[PDB]
C-alpha cells in the first residue's frame, strides 16, 4: 500500500430527450479499470484496463445489473431533488457521487468515501467516522434523517470497511500491481527571445505520471520565485502528463537561473537551466 | 465492485 | 453552480514543421458536462477528431481531451472551439507552438 478503489457516479437528466444519463466509473489508484455507460452502444459494463479482461463472465453480468439497478434508483432520485429544491419538470440536473476506500500499507482501511453533489455542489457526505452525516443544505437535511432511520450509515461503513477493500485486494492481484506505478518527468528549459533584451526561460516537464508534479524556478538557490507563468498539468494524450513553468529573465543572466521539479517517480529533485547550444 | 445505491 | 471549462490547446510532442504529431484541445474545470468542442485547421473544422470518455474530478468538474494527428508547417493555424452554457459565444483558444 497505499492503495485506493473508487467509484465515481454521474445521473444527468435530459427531460424532453428521454431517460438520464448514467454512468459508473471505477478507479484502482487513480487508474479507470471499468466502466459502465447507458448512452453506450450496448449498456454494459467494461474493462477499461487489460488486466480486467481476466475476469469471468458472472462478474461481468453481475455487476452490469447492480448498474441497471442503481441507474433506476438515481432516476428516482433526480425526481426527488426536484421537490426538495421546488424545480421545474424542463430543466436538466445532475448528481454526482464518488465512493471508495484508500487503504494504507498494512491493509487497513485509511479513510471511506461516500460523497453526494446535486448540480456540481456539494450535497451530502459520509463523516471520516463513518457513523455521522454532513448535509449541506436543507435540502440535504431530509436526506439525512432518512438515512439515520434506515441505519444507511452502518451499511455504508461495512462496504467501505469490509467489501471495498476486499475487492481493492482482488484488483490489485489481477493486474499484478502493488507497487505503485510512476514514471518521471523528463525535464528540459527552452529559451525565446523577447523584444529588448528580454529572454523567456520555460522548464519544461514531459511524460510523466502520475498528474501531481512541483515545478519551481529560483534564482541563485533558495529562490522562491514569484511571478511565473504556469500552466496547469495536462494530459499529453498516452496516458501521460505535461506541464511548464516560465520566467521572463535579462538577456545574459540565464545562467543564474535554476529550474526544479519535483515528483514521486524521481530518485530526488531534478535541478536543471538553459543550455546555451 | 461498487456499492448499492440508497435512495435519497 | 456553473463553471465554465478552462481550455488548452497543444501538442503532443514538440512541433518540428513536416513531422506527424498530435494536437490536443483539453477542457475541464466545467459544469454541467454538455460541452462542444472543435479542432480547427485555418478556420475549418478538422473532421477526424477523437476524444476521451467523459470524466470528473473531486470538486465534481467535468473534463475531456479531444485530439487529432496533424503535420504541423510553418504557415498552418490549428485552433480550438469551445461552447457550453456559461459561453455567451463560442471561445476559441489558437494553438501557440511554443505554449
Amino acid at each position: 500500500g497505499p492503495h485506493s478503489l473508487r467509484y465515481f457516479v454521474t445521473a444527468v437528466s435530459r427531460p424532453g430527450l428521454g431517460e438520464p444519463r448514467y454512468m459508473e466509473v471505477g478507479y484502482v489508484d487513480d487508474t479507470e479499470f471499468v466502466r459502465f455507460d447507458s448512452d453506450a452502444e450496448n449498456p454494459r459494463y467494461e474493462p477499461r484496463a487489460r488486466w480486467m479482461e481476466q475476469e469471468g463472465p458472472e462478474y461481468w453480468e453481475r455487476e452490469t445489473q447492480k448498474a441497471k439497478g442503481n441507474e433506476q434508483s438515481f432516476r428516482v432520485d433526480l425526481r426527488t431533488l426536484l421537490g426538495y429544491y421546488n424545480q421545474s419538470k424542463g430543466g436538466s440536473h445532475t448528481i454526482q457521487v464518488i465512493s471508495g476506500c484508500e487503504v494504507g500499507s498494512d491493509g487497513r482501511l485509511l479513510r471511506g468515501y461516500q460523497q453526494y453533489a446535486y448540480d456540481g455542489r456539494d450535497y451530502i457526505a459520509l463523516n471520516e467516522d463513518l457513523k455521522t452525516w454532513t448535509a449541506a443544505d436543507m435540502a440535504a437535511l431530509i436526506t439525512k434523517h432518512k438515512w439515520e432511520q434506515a441505519g444507511e450509515a452502518e451499511r455504508l461503513r461495512a462496504y467501505l470497511e469490509g467489501t471495498c477493500v476486499e475487492w481493492l485486494r482482488r484488483y490489485l492481484k489481477n493486474g499484478n500491481a502493488t507497487l505503485l506505478r510512476t514514471d518521471s518527468p523528463k525535464a528540459h528549459v527552452t529559451h525565446h527571445s523577447r523584444p529588448e533584451d528580454k529572454v523567456t526561460l520555460r522548464c519544461w516537464a514531459l511524460g510523466f505520471y502520475p498528474a501531481d508534479i512541483t515545478l519551481t524556478w529560483q534564482l541563485n538557490g533558495e529562490e522562491l520565485i514569484q511571478d511565473m507563468e504556469l500552466v496547469e498539468t495536462r494530459p499529453a494524450g498516452d496516458g501521460t502528463f505535461q506541464k511548464w513553468a516560465s520566467v521572463v529573465v535579462p538577456l545574459g543572466k540565464e545562467q543564474y537561473y535554476t529550474c526544479h521539479v519535483y515528483h514521486q517517480g524521481l530518485p530526488e529533485p531534478l535541478t536543471l537551466r538553459w543550455e546555451p547550444c | 465492485a461498487i456499492v448499492n445505491y440508497a435512495n435519497l | 453552480i456553473q463553471r465554465t471549462p478552462k481550455i488548452q490547446v497543444y501538442s503532443r510532442h514538440p512541433a518540428e514543421n513536416g513531422k506527424s504529431n498530435f494536437l490536443n484541445c483539453y477542457v475541464s474545470g466545467f459544469h454541467p458536462s454538455d460541452i462542444e468542442v472543435d479542432l480547427l485547421k485555418n478556420g475549418e473544422r478538422i473532421e477526424k477528431v477523437e476524444h476521451s470518455d467523459l470524466s470528473f474530478s473531486k470538486d465534481w468538474s467535468f473534463y475531456l481531451l479531444y485530439y487529432t494527428e496533424f503535420t504541423p508547417t510553418e504557415k498552418d493555424e490549428y485552433a480550438c472551439r469551445v461552447n457550453h452554457v456559461t459561453l455567451s459565444q463560442p471561445k476559441i483558444v489558437k494553438w501557440d507552438r511554443d505554449m
